[PDB]
């Protein structure tokens, strides 16, 4: 499952969750 | 206008993050580009700039219309 | 907002951009 | 083949490497960081292995890092 709105779902959120936590260590 | 668990069904009206800033609409890439779009993901109610939990996330979010903060938890009253 | 693949790429580099001049300005 | 036209908006090359050294994480790969630019997703945009590539208008070709702080990277390729 790579191509589906749920798969992509998920990516959208693990980057969202990725760009937080790199934020947050500056 | 409270929620469940998650909040993968609220279709309350909240805007706002637990810190105050007032979401970004999902149909604007202003001042956040982003690609939660509505015509994408049409049944998860991406609707004006109302909080949402679309991705199984842990609680309703939105995108901040503050320049610096990409997107943040709201705080949406648990029923 | 389009769908085509033109537009996803924009708003993509449009992404990688704005997270990268967070980075940058700190 | 292996040198840039332009933006390298054509380029097929091979580089796996940022302006700085870092080694390029793998278009298929989610990791270390998460990303939208599928294969799949677009697969006229030769989005190959791990090699530098510039599928959507950027300046020069570039990719994502390996560098946990570094999401990604301006590559290098000679201009031919």
């Amino acid at each position: 499952e790579k191509l589906t709105a749920d798969a992509e779902l998920q990516r959208l959120k693990n980057e969202r969750h990725e760009e937080a936590e790199l934020e947050r260590l500056k | 206008e409270c929620m469940h668990g998650s909040g993968e069904n609220y279709d309350g009206k909240i805007s706002k993050t637990m810190s105050g800033l007032e979401c970004q609409a999902w149909d604007s890439q202003s001042p956040h580009a982003h690609g939660y779009i509505p015509s994408k993901f049409p049944n998860k109610n991406l609707k004006k700039n109302y909080c949402r939990n679309p991705d199984r996330d842990l609680r309703p979010w939105c995108f901040t219309t503050d320049p610096n903060k990409r997107w943040e938890y709201c705080d949406i009253p648990r029923c």
